[PDB]
């Protein structure tokens, strides 16, 4: 399956972007989604994650009153909402499918790590 | 306006209020879980001594029931008492302050802040008070 | 036997720990870890070779440093620990207040010639809660 | 044997062996279908499920 | 006879009472994290000692239990043979997945046995585990479920989180055991 | 460890009395947590430690026996070596030795010779700036004309110590020597600190020696108890002596926390 | 989470890389995996549980886990490996997901 | 149980708070006038 | 008190009594002292 992104965004030094990713050539199912912003030149950083089976969500704590991460299953869509952003927000903004697999809110099974991965929806910020 | 910064991000300013708040949810707190130990009964709950014993046997668990909640009673008044001592010797302290570095002027050193004092406000806090001191500090010696 | 303490910088900071084993010699509670003669045992602990003999105990996990700061997390003695770069957990002694050179002459007065006013604050537990039970 | 649910005025009760006197008032607890009573944080029953209507009921200390 | 780890796994919730948004420390039999499982492929005696946790992947062919991915606790306490079971929708051949799955209460049996013996029933692969009376802290959400849990035995992290009641903890230096060496013989004179 | 040894019959007994072992180690460490904040509102009042000054004599002033010898293998004054030979399981050192009975002694985190430090820091700051330490930075003063300004600040005007210094200076060096021979030879001087060793020293000894009380038990031993009796009835006489060692902790407690209160008014003026 | 800045080797050698926790993220939880990251590519897991290498790997990689280290052996290395590798765990369900900076592999 | 607002609870067990007879802002009543007074 | 209100004059607010201490006097009573604290208070301001 390959996740697919948005890409080529640039934004004002204090605005608002949603990014979005779609899952193409099958589906979300019970995979969390997590977002990672790796800055040009540097290493990276989780942002956060959402759950599309349960509507559940995780931040970094950098973001938690930054980054609004939702997912939509009926479109097979997730969405990141950088707010506020800012010059030091700009970051390749990938998106990934976890391993990870959440049944309901006390089950869950797989590892966290992150095998299928979009290209990266550069957003740069001025 | 620096003390307002500081008072509006910085944690454990306020510790000493802080802290009457959570000796006394604690005091509080083992006091009503002491409700749920035996201390040697059958149960915790007098109602089933009461449905499980006839009166002849009930009434050794109930003592023991009784003997353990009235030593938790004592435990914690015990320690309310001498915690309100201290209480108490905090308030007199503050209305010194508030008599000598509100209400006056201190000539006493350290007393009402650190440097030379001039005047002091009484803010009022939680369980408490806080004094803003005015101090002067002497800087930029020269050797003569 | 004796009590054991972890200490913490804060997960705000890091979730690393150092433990320390109250009032034993540190060559004994090392071996007994190792022989698995400790009843406290933790699953999936490991010593990192790392232990220092305090007079409060055996301190696991905590490097040692020859710098000093300000007390943070008090051991005892004159040991503390702090989170620091070398960041992990450091022991060290202590530092007392800075270093400071004055000068003794019998003809010479240092007077301020400006000054600055300063407000400081000060808190006071002035009361406490007004709780009554019914004993019966 | 049983009796009708008498609520929102001080009651003594019987729910399933769990017994005392109190107020019984209708409850927005989401208990789960095998869970019979809830507490609070404190060790106190805080609310009991019906069994016979399963509905949840508060119990508030008869004054 | 091969080996698994349990990631997490064999969490169930230990009574029929209703707590929400906290944090619930416990003693009871649990499967300790990280615990070794014993694999299986097909009907062995197990030996049944202080409760024991068994999860089948099946394709179905445990039927059937005798004492004297489908997973179940089961354990003899005051009595009562009590049983829990969940199941997860995961396609695995012979390994557990990592993962945690908290297991509700299907049975309750006051059954005089004294099962020190188990054994599955295989017609026409399987995992063994057991339980240990250690302590757990079980977080509970605002509906009553176990979502997650820390393990108190596991390091000292975890006991000082279980210690605090938090998941989260401050700075300091906390006691949070006591620890005592044991004896290495036995002098009789 | 104090009311039950390696006996876990004993050990889950005392679970059923609930959690009076939380409140009797939060309440000691509590106490134990406040001895270190009694040395710090007392002697830290150093923001920067002075350097012992080269020279003990001080416009005439002799404070050789004030401050700590600039020779001598130790870090104290002459006079606190006097001091601290009047007064008088902890791992001492090192030695790190252990007693049956669970009662144990921490380390305070300001060490004697720390102390010392702050001491020796107050004295050179009064010998060298005198009371601008107290308000902002320290500002060297000549001994002498600290001393006037201290006799201006009780009427006497300052031409009394310019005019005077030498009688002046004669009668602080004779009365440093008068208070080093009387505390060589006096004893009781020191005995509001030679108190709290005794209260303590009581109260461990009353402490520890309830463990050989029976409180109605057959025998103060466990082990006794339970060798001597089958559990339907070893329970019976292990409960006694949990009920009798759970009410000396709390005696001991109790009083810890009352002195310690006593002992927290006593560094408060102290401090001040 | 700490990674070094960099890690060599000549073509052929085994090279490898450490990481190290605590007892949440690496150690507390078997939950490791590496990502290895030329420059311009999107991260390719190269392992997925502490051992447990997915399928699209060479079996060049490989890794365990001992104590609250982690590590990535390179066996054989190619000059196809000059990238970065990352290392990330489990962090527990308050931080979720925690990673290391990268280390740089030169061949 | 403490009666604040208003909404007069109870818990099982009988350990309650009582008001306080100085409220909040009847302190502070008294902080404004030694501040005023201090300032003038 | 006695050491600073009645063997000498006290410069501290509100300690020794209202208004400005002038001197005290120790009287003794069941269980205690009894001070009574002598001070001057200013009266009949004018607006200058
Ligand atoms: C400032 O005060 C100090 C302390 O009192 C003075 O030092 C003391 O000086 C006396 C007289 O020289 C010493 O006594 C002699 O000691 C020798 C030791 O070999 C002995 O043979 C003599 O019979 C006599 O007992 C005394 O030990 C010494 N004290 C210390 C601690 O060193 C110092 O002289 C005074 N300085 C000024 C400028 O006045
Ligand atoms: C105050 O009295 C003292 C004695 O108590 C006088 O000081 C001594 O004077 C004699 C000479 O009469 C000298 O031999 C001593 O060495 C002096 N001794 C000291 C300081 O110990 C002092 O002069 C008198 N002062 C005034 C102003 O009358
Ligand atoms: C001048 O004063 C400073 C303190 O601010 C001191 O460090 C310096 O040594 C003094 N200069 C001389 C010549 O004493
Ligand atoms: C499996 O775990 C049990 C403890 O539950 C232990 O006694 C046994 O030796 C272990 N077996 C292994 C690793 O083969
Ligand atoms: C509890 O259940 C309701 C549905 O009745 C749901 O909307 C809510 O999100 C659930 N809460 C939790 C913590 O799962
Ligand atoms: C600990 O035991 C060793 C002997 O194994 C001894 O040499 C040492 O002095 C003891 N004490 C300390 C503090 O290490
Ligand atoms: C008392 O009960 C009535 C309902 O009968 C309610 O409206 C009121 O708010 C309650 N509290 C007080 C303080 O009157
Ligand atoms: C004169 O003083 C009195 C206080 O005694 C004050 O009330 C009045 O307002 C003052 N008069 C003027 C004109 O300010």
């Amino acid at each position: 399956v390959q996740l697919v992104q948005s890409g080529a965004e640039v934004k004002k030094p204090g605005s608002s972007v949603k990014v979005s990713c779609k899952a193409s050539g099958g589906t979300f199912n019970y995979h969390v989604v997590g977002w990672v912003r790796q800055a040009p030149g540097q290493g990276l950083e989780w942002v956060g994650s959402v759950s599309p089976a349960l509507g559940r969500t995780n931040y970094a704590r950098k973001f938690q009153g930054r980054v609004t991460i939702t997912a939509d299953k009926s479109s097979n869509i997730a969405y990141m909402e950088l707010t506020s952003l800012r010059f030091e927000d700009t970051a390749v903004y990938y998106c990934a499918r976890l391993l990870l697999v959440e049944y309901t809110t006390s089950s869950r099974a797989g590892g966290y790590g992150m095998d299928v991965w979009g290209q990266g929806t550069t957003v740069t910020v001025s | 306006s620096q003390i307002q910064e500081s008072l509006t991000t910085t944690s454990t300013a306020l510790g000493k209020l802080q802290d009457v708040v959570n000796q006394n949810a604690q005091a509080l707190n083992t006091l009503v879980k002491q409700l749920s130990s035996n201390f040697g009964a059958i149960s915790s709950v007098l109602n089933d001594i009461l449905s499980r014993l006839d009166p002849p046997e009930a009434e050794v668990q109930i003592d023991r029931l009784i003997t353990g909640r009235l030593q938790s009673l004592q435990t914690y008044v015990t320690q309310q008492l001498i915690r309100a001592a201290e209480i108490r010797a905090s308030a007199n302290l503050a209305a010194t302050k508030m008599s000598e570095c509100v209400l006056g002027q201190s000539k006493r050193v350290d007393f009402c802040g650190k440097g030379y004092h001039l005047m002091s406000f009484p803010q009022a806090a939680p369980h408490g008070v806080v004094f803003l001191h005015v101090t002067y500090v002497p800087s930029q010696e020269r050797n003569f | 036997f004796g009590g054991v303490s972890v200490i913490t910088p804060g997960t705000n900071a890091s979730s690393e720990v150092a433990v320390l084993y109250q009032d034993v010699n540190c060559t004994d509670v090392s071996t007994a870890i190792h022989a698995d003669q400790l009843t406290p045992a933790w699953r999936i602990y490991s010593t990192g070779n790392n232990v220092f003999q305090t007079q409060a105990g055996c301190l696991i996990g905590a490097e040692h440093v020859d710098t000093s700061y300000e007390c943070d997390i008090p051991i005892g003695a004159g040991i503390c620990a702090s989170y620091h770069t070398v960041k992990s957990i450091v022991a060290y002694t202590m530092s007392l207040g800075a270093d400071s050179s004055i000068a003794y002459s019998n003809n010479t007065i240092a007077i301020p010639t400006n000054f600055s006013i300063s407000i400081t604050t000060e808190v006071m537990p002035v009361s406490m809660a007004k709780t009554s039970v019914d004993c019966n | 044997l049983s009796t009708d649910l008498i609520k929102n005025q001080c009651v003594n009760f019987n729910f399933n062996g769990l017994t005392g006197t109190g107020v019984l008032t209708p409850s927005s607890k989401r208990f789960q279908p095998f869970q019979q009573f809830g507490r609070d944080v404190s060790d106190f029953t805080d609310s009991v499920r019906d069994p016979k209507t399963s509905e949840i009921l508060d119990i508030s200390p008869c004054a | 006879y091969t080996q698994h780890t349990s990631s997490m796994r064999g969490v169930y919730y230990p009574d029929e009472i209703f707590r929400s948004d906290t944090l619930y420390l416990t003693q009871d039999l649990f499967l300790p994290f990280y615990s070794n499982v014993t694999g299986f492929h097909t009907n062995p005696v197990i030996p049944f000692k202080d409760g024991i946790y068994f999860a089948a992947t099946e394709k179905n062919v445990v039927r059937g239990w005798v004492f004297g991915l489908r997973e179940f606790v089961f354990k003899n306490k005051d009595g009562f043979l009590y049983v829990y079971k969940g199941y997860q929708p995961i396609d695995v051949v012979r390994d557990l997945p990592s993962g945690f799955n908290t297991l509700k209460p299907i049975f309750k049996l006051p059954l005089g046995i004294n099962i020190t013996n188990f054994r599955a029933i295989l017609t026409a692969a399987y995992f063994v585990g057991y339980l240990k009376p250690t302590t757990f802290m079980l977080k509970y959400d605002e509906n009553g479920t176990i979502t997650d849990a820390v393990d108190c035995s596991q390091n000292p992290l975890a006991e000082l989180k279980c210690s605090v009641k938090s998941f989260e903890i401050d700075k300091g230096i906390y006691q949070t055991s006591n620890f005592r060496v044991v004896p290495s013989g036995d002098v009789v004179r | 460890m104090y009311i039950c040894g390696d006996s876990t019959e004993c050990a889950n007994l005392l679970l059923q009395y609930g959690s009076f072992c939380t409140q009797l180690n939060r309440a000691l460490s509590g106490i134990a947590a406040e001895q270190d904040r009694n040395t710090r509102e007392v002697f830290a009042q150093v923001k920067q430690m002075y350097k012992t000054p080269t020279l003990k004599y001080f416009g005439g002033f002799n404070f050789s026996q004030i401050l700590p010898d600039p020779l001598k293998p130790t870090k104290r004054s002459f006079i606190e070596d006097l001091l601290f030979n009047k007064v008088t399981g902890e791992c001492l050192g090192l030695i790190c030795a252990q007693k049956f009975n669970g009662l144990t002694v921490l380390p305070p985190l300001l060490t004697d010779d720390m102390i010392a430090a702050y001491t020796a820091a107050l004295v050179s700051g009064t010998a060298t700036a005198g009371w601008t330490f107290g308000a902002g930075a320290a500002l060297q003063i000549p001994f002498a004309m600290q001393m006037a300004y201290r006799f201006n600040g009780i009427g006497v005007t300052q031409n009394v110590l310019y005019e005077n210094q030498k009688q002046i200076a004669n009668q602080f060096n004779k009365a440093i020597s008068q208070i080093q021979e009387s505390l060589t030879t006096t004893s009781t001087a020191l005995g509001k600190l030679q108190d709290v060793v005794n209260q303590n020293a009581q109260a461990l000894n009353t402490l520890v020696k309830q463990l050989s009380s029976n409180f109605g038990a057959i025998s103060s031993v466990l082990n006794d108890i339970l060798s001597r009796l089958d559990p339907p009835e070893a329970e019976v006489q292990i409960d006694r002596l949990i009920t009798g060692r759970l009410q000396s902790l709390q005696t001991y407690v109790t009083q810890q926390l009352i002195r310690a209160a006593e002992i927290r008014a006593s560094a408060n003026l102290a401090a001040t | 989470l700490t990674q070094p800045p960099s890690a060599s080797g000549s073509p052929g050698q085994s090279v490898t890389i450490s990481c190290t926790g605590t007892y949440n993220d690496i150690g507390g939880y078997n939950f490791v995996s590496w990502y290895q990251q030329h420059a311009g590519k999107v991260p390719k897991l190269m392992i997925f549980e502490v051992s447990k290498r997915p399928s699209g790997v060479p079996d060049r990689f490989s890794g365990s886990k001992s104590g609250n280290t982690a590590s990535l052996t390179v066996s054989g290395l190619q000059a196809e490996d000059e990238a970065d590798y990352y290392c990330s765990s489990f962090a527990g369900s308050n931080t979720f997901v925690v990673f290391g900076g990268g280390t740089k592999l030169t061949v």
